[PDB]
């Protein structure tokens, strides 16, 4: 059934699972034509496929060439997402294949179920969680590899850097979703909080800055304050 | 004009013959149904006055043998049986007719309703869906489950409808996932029509039989099968013109015949809304769309 606030802890057990978010697969800029009509121009996208226990991210870059001469692209985007996830599962050794795949958007369920018919024992699940994985393209190094792609490409990352040396998967996922929620609500403010002490750098092999345990607590505080501010800056509450 | 005599009517019961029905009282001197039109399958069905769970009946064709009904006080139901002695049977039917203890199949001459509901239905196809090879007639009731329902518990008492599943390897060619899911033409035309049914007449025969079992027995699995076979046609972009024209007639007579008060439990909102308003065939069922809009505008 649906992944929710009640069965959250299941994300960090020893059954292999992946989250799949399709919100950055089909990306456009909307513009005026010479005649004053409106048109879209596609830009490179990505599937965000994440093991929440290990932090392993399978970032499948979706090059604009995929869309050439195709109709109903927002519908096609779901099927192409399901095709690439099913190709990723088939590419993994049997002992690495997920037992469950959780889709962040209910519209992915039928496309993924139909592409995964060869895998009847892999459970395809929706979630009642409102996860901020749309903000993945606010992580500079992920945005950079997507925009620079000249052809279809899979890039592998650990979205937790080295955090699992010091904290549990539960806590790392909580840190990740807080960072992404802040980046989603006020990107400029979030980026400023992360990159305001020049002495704290991002290692070449990392996505996020090299914060000490104490600095992560301060950062996490600043992110929460930003999310509440913006919720009052917003809602007139 | 054939006859199905009744030995007796020891318990109060509503007896149906096709779309007609009449109430018989406990020990009423009722001895059967005469003037049954040759050339069609028929169904004789029962609902006991004391217990509406007992809702059941027999598909038969009088061209295949001499059939009669006899109440079994052990099994507590009206049973169909074949009389192999032609002369004994002719003599039973002649006596009961002489004493006018038989109801007459009450067909209006202008009225093609039963032909229209059973046009493609053949007794040899019924006997493959309902397996009891020692009898030439077929027992169905309210509670019998389909092979499909039993996959998702007694195989001998099942309805062997053709399994239709839109999210199956049977329905979806490897490499044509989106195409086959959004346009079911390959599944309809290659797998089901050419592959399994062999022709449209056998497909329509199963569809019509599923409807009739849903209507006469409130058989839920039958209703599921009727809707799946409609949806498979309506969800196909490529259907022969003759099949669409025939489907519109078939559904028109089914919707016309359905009791007004059973639309809520026998009609699936999603399937009908999709078939008439969203599907490839949204504009190919003119008669069905008009009767549905005039008779069941709430459902839509």
């Amino acid at each position: 059934g649906a992944m929710n606030s009640s069965n959250y802890a299941e994300l960090f057990n020893n059954d292999i699972k992946l989250f799949v978010d399709d919100t950055n697969v089909y990306r456009v800029t909307v513009h005026k034509t010479f005649e004053g009509n409106v048109a879209t121009k596609a830009i490179n996208g990505c599937i965000f496929t994440l093991n929440p226990k290990t932090g392993h991210l399978f970032l499948k870059i979706i090059h604009t060439s995929v869309w050439a001469g195709q109709k109903r692209l927002s519908q096609l985007a779901k099927w192409k997402t399901a095709e690439e996830v099913s190709a990723l599962v088939r590419s993994l050794p049997k002992e690495e294949q997920p037992k469950q795949i959780i889709v962040t958007r209910k519209a992915m369920l039928d496309p993924l179920e139909v592409h995964m018919l060869d895998f009847p024992n892999i459970a395809i699940r929706p979630t009642e969680l409102r996860l901020p994985f749309s903000a993945a393209m606010s992580i500079d190094k992920l945005s950079d590899v997507v925009m620079k792609a000249t052809e279809p490409q899979m890039v592998l990352f650990n979205i937790y850097d080295d955090w699992l040396d010091r904290i549990s998967s539960y806590t790392a996922f909580s840190r990740l979703t807080l960072l992404l929620r802040a980046l989603k609500t006020n990107e400029e403010s979030a980026k400023m909080i992360l990159l305001s002490d020049p002495t704290i750098t991002i290692k070449s092999y990392h996505l996020w800055p090299s914060f000490t345990d104490e600095q992560w607590i301060t950062i996490e505080s600043q992110m929460r304050d930003l999310i509440l501010t913006e919720y009052g800056r917003k809602y007139n509450v | 004009m054939n006859t199905v005599p009744f030995t007796s009517a020891p318990i109060e019961v509503t007896i149906g013959i096709d779309q007609y029905s009449f109430n018989v009282k406990e020990n009423q001197p009722f001895h059967g149904i005469k003037d049954i039109p040759i050339g069609h399958v028929h169904v004789i069905h029962f609902q006991h006055a004391d217990n509406s769970s007992m809702r059941y009946g027999y598909w038969f064709d009088c061209r295949m043998g001499n059939f009669y009904i006899q109440y079994d006080p052990k099994d507590g139901l009206y049973k169909m049986m074949e009389e192999r002695d032609g002369a004994k049977f002719e003599n039973i039917v002649h006596n009961f007719k002489e004493r006018q203890m038989m109801v007459s199949y009450p067909k209006i001459d202008e009225d093609d309703t039963w032909y229209n509901l059973t046009e493609f239905v053949q007794m040899d196809k019924i006997r493959k869906i309902v397996r009891k090879d020692e009898n030439q007639f077929s027992y169905v009731d309210s509670s019998m489950t389909t092979v499909q329902e039993n996959e998702l518990s007694d195989p001998a008492h099942s309805l062997n409808y053709t399994v239709i599943n839109f999210k199956s390897r049977e329905a979806i060619r490897p490499g044509h996932e989106m195409e086959d899911f959004l346009d079911k033409s390959y599944y309809l035309n290659t797998v089901m029509l050419q592959g399994i049914f062999k022709n449209s007449s056998n497909y329509f025969g199963e569809l019509q039989f599923a409807f009739l079992n849903a209507m006469f027995f409130g058989n839920y699995g039958s209703s599921l099968q009727w809707h799946a076979m409609i949806e498979l046609i309506c969800s196909s972009a490529t259907v022969p013109k003759h099949m669409l024209d025939k489907l519109d007639e078939i559904l028109y007579y089914q919707i016309k015949t359905l009791p007004e008060q059973y639309s809520d439990i026998l009609l699936n909102e999603r399937v009908w809304n999709i078939c008439l308003y969203s599907s490839f065939q949204k504009n190919s069922l003119h008669n069905t769309e008009k009767i549905m809009e005039n008779k069941y505008p709430e459902l839509l």
